[PDB]
RNA sequence: GCUUCGGGGAGGCGGCAAUAUCCUGUGAUCCGGAGAUUUCUGAAUGGGGAAACCCACUUACCAUAAGGUAGGUAUCUUGAAGAAGCGAACGAGGGGAAGUGAAACAUCUCAGUACCCUUAGGAAAAGACAUCAAAUGAGAUUCCCCAAGUAGCGGCGAGCGAACGGGGAGAAGCCGAUUAAUGCUAAUGUAGAAGAACAGCGUGGGAAAGCUGACCGUAGUAGGUGAUAGUCCUGUAUUCGAAACAUUAGCGUUAACAUAUUAAGUAGGGCGGGACACGAGAAAUCCUGUCUGAAGAUGGGGGGACCAUCCUCCAAGGCUAAAUACUCCUGACUGACCGAUAGUGAACCAGUACCGUGAGGGAAAGGCGAAAAGAACCCCUGUGAGGGGAG
């Protein structure tokens, strides 16, 4: 998935990154509600924003 | 039997604070001491 | 560390020794085969739990040391050695008759 | 502090001894005062903190070398 | 008794290396020295033998050849 | 003298060792049960002692 | 408004938050202890479209001490808000 | 916990401590190099403060609301760059006790020790003769063994205690023997890889021990594995790898600083002290608080009061590696060192519990079994505790 994220350009990484930040927001509240069925996609999408902010950095930087 | 204890932590915060442990060279000296002992609760 | 899951193994020690079985699972220092140091085992039923619970016959792990590859052209336990080709790709050699198999 | 300038003059330690021989910590003062010293180069006077041997050493030199020593030194 | 051998093995070998110096001859003391050099560098890790002791054999040594 | 190959040889076998004849230990002597020496090494002991 | 996201933590299940809910229809979440009542009000508004809030109100409680074992602890202090919601 | 570069090849999501959802040959977990992120307090440095808090100003941009994003705003020194604070021992310097011994005690000793303060570097200091010696003279400094508990000092009591010189370690003399980077060459370190050889029989819960007979050895006294293994595992001998970064040396180059030209308030002297093994003593030599004060090579210093002769050397400018001192630490190795009242206070969730306002004081506490195989199930009991059966 790295290299997917790598190849796509700098612009249209911010909005996916506002993307996920929607989807934590409400995989949060279905976590709270128990509708969440499986608690591996919450733990993923952390470290995907994770790996969308980094390359924004580098990205940023240079 | 006012006993010789009497808690107000005003007081305790201005005699024992870090801040005045930090004003005097001498406190800081007292602090350096607990962190070389390694005593968790350096100042009240 | 040089056996790993999905191999033939022969114990050569302990009051199984002599059985052959495969190898289910190695953590760090210690193996489990299937049909070898079999343990009974007493579970006490939960309802939360799905299992059903109740006396039990299970594999016990053992010390890897003690189980050894067999061999299945001599059907004896045998060394492991790793021979390096000239490709480069790595595989499990038997040091007995320099065996390409495991 | 009590220190002369020109020439590093401080408080000496020793001992006071008695004619039995009791030995006490003491103190040697440098003889410090106040003296404005004329200066024509700048055409002003100067006040410094000198001893007595900083004031020969002003008649010897000249207050210009000695101010311009000082300037080296630092505090001016 | 063994690290008396192996202090034992060495010494020959660097007599060798001095008989290599007297004689002259350029492949004949590179041979012995080349020879000694590893195990001087083994005994080194033991502590049988200063390793600055050892780096100044070596230099030493050099500047001979 | 010491040759690396006769070393080599020595060290692993259980109880034989190699001296040079100048560094020589009375608790080794004493302690191993059989000598071997060459002539040689014995005129240096001579000289030595 | 990547921060008005991280706002809001979830709601609040109790029976006094199932009170509140159905008699006046307000509802209870739980909110990031610098949060304030002002970025409270914005991200709910975010969230949940068509509800507008009357007013906010927030609230921090310490957590508890809880021993388990050989150890003390205490839980992490959470801060929980009350949103007015239009009828 | 993220990215990248290497190693590795089958398990893994740290421990008590398991469970669930899952990841992993599209190379996961794990190891090594580099990078990114790095809340608040704390030198804390925008102001303040009862540390982890309160309040701000301002530049630019964004929003239209009551805000967000990225910065800047402490003080001092030098003319934009530095510094501040913390942390073992060793070094140098500024101050500097008393218990004690003398069978009392004041000189003296303890001792320039404890302690306080300041400030460096891997060492520091010192270092080239205005030094000794008086021998046929030697030739800086530093450290070790003698000289030697000698010569001396000493209410000549208690005690203190050299030097000349000999033998060694190491050697060096200079006026740029300075600092800080950058760039090449070489090496090292920071993950790793391969790595020999045992079978039968009996006892035994289990074999590694016993009997018999083999094999490897540049690997045979290593740690484990159900009892004691060179040949079961990890290992050992031996040979070895680096994309990346650090460190060391050699070379090249840059920019910061320094670059004396022979030395006057200096040598010497009076008074009062201090250091010299030396306590004013016949007291040489060194330092200076005070007052004084030359010669300046046709001169001056020393050679233990002092004079003469003789010998030696040129103070009032600076620098200089080695041999020497130490261990908060890193790697390897070792021990007629200890083995849970021992060894660090701390083998264990220890500078913790506990004690105190505070400075501060300061514990106790290890072991089932080879493997949980940690006792399903039944019975007495209160669904407790505990136990008897079964296993």
């Amino acid at each position: 998935k790295i290299s997917e994220l790598r190849d796509k350009s700098l612009e249209e990484l911010t909005q996916l990154l506002d993307e996920k930040q929607l989807d934590a927001f409400r995989i949060r509240m279905a976590k709270a509600t128990g509708q969440l069925g499986n608690t591996h996609e919450v733990r993923v999408n952390r470290r995907a924003i994770a790996q969308l902010q980094t390359l924004i950095n580098e990205k940023q930087r240079g | 039997m006012k006993r010789t204890f009497q808690p107000s932590v005003i007081k305790r915060k201005r005699t024992h604070g870090f801040r005045a442990r930090m004003a005097t060279k001498k406190g800081r000296q007292v602090l350096a001491r607990r962190r070389a002992k390694g005593r968790h609760r350096l100042t009240v | 560390s040089k056996l790993r899951k999905g191999d033939t193994v022969i114990v050569i020690a302990g009051k199984d020794k002599g059985k052959q079985g495969t190898v289910q699972a190695v953590k760090n220092d210690r193996i489990k085969v299937e049909g070898i140091n079999i343990v009974t085992k007493h579970q006490k039923p939960n309802q939360a739990t799905g299992v059903e619970g109740g006396i039990l016959k299970q594999e016990a792990f053992l010390h890897i040391s003690n189980v050894a590859i067999l061999n299945a052209q001599t059907q004896k336990a045998d060394r492991i050695t790793y021979q390096f080709g000239e490709d480069g790709k790595k595989q499990r050699v038997y040091r007995s008759n320099g065996e390409v198999v495991a | 502090s009590r220190v002369c300038q020109v020439t590093g003059k401080r408080p000496m330690v020793g001992n006071n001894v008695s004619h039995a021989n009791n030995k006490t910590r003491r103190r040697f003062l440098p003889n410090l005062h106040h003296h404005r010293f004329w200066v024509e180069s700048e055409n002003r006077f100067v006040r410094l903190r000198i001893s007595t041997k900083g004031m020969r050493i002003i008649d010897k030199l000249g207050i210009d070398k000695v101010l311009v020593d000082l300037r080296a030194q630092g505090q001016k | 008794q063994n690290s008396a051998s192996q202090r034992s093995m060495v010494r020959t070998y660097l007599k060798r290396v001095d008989a290599a110096i007297a004689a002259k001859d350029y492949d004949a003391a590179t041979e012995a020295y080349k020879k000694a050099i590893p195990v001087l560098d083994r005994m080194a890790d033991k502590g049988i033998i200063h390793k600055n002791k050892a780096a100044r054999r070596k230099s030493r040594l050099n500047k001979t050849i | 003298e010491v040759d690396e190959n006769l070393y080599l040889a020595a060290r692993n076998i259980p109880h034989v060792n190699v001296l040079d004849t100048s560094e020589v230990d009375p608790v080794s002597l004493i302690a191993f049960d059989k000598v071997i020496m060459s002539v040689e090494a014995a005129k240096q002991f001579e000289e030595a002692l | 408004n990547a921060r008005l996201y991280q706002v809001l933590r979830g709601p609040v299940f109790s029976e006094k938050s199932q009170m509140l809910g159905d008699s006046l229809g307000v509802q209870v979440f739980k909110i990031d202890s610098k949060a304030t009542k002002l970025e409270v009000k914005k991200a709910v508004e975010l969230m949940f479209e068509g509800v507008e809030v009357l007013k906010v109100n927030t609230l921090n409680v310490k957590g508890k001490t809880k021993r388990f074992g050989k150890n003390i602890g205490r839980r992490n202090d959470y801060k929980k808000a009350y949103v007015t919601l239009k009828a």
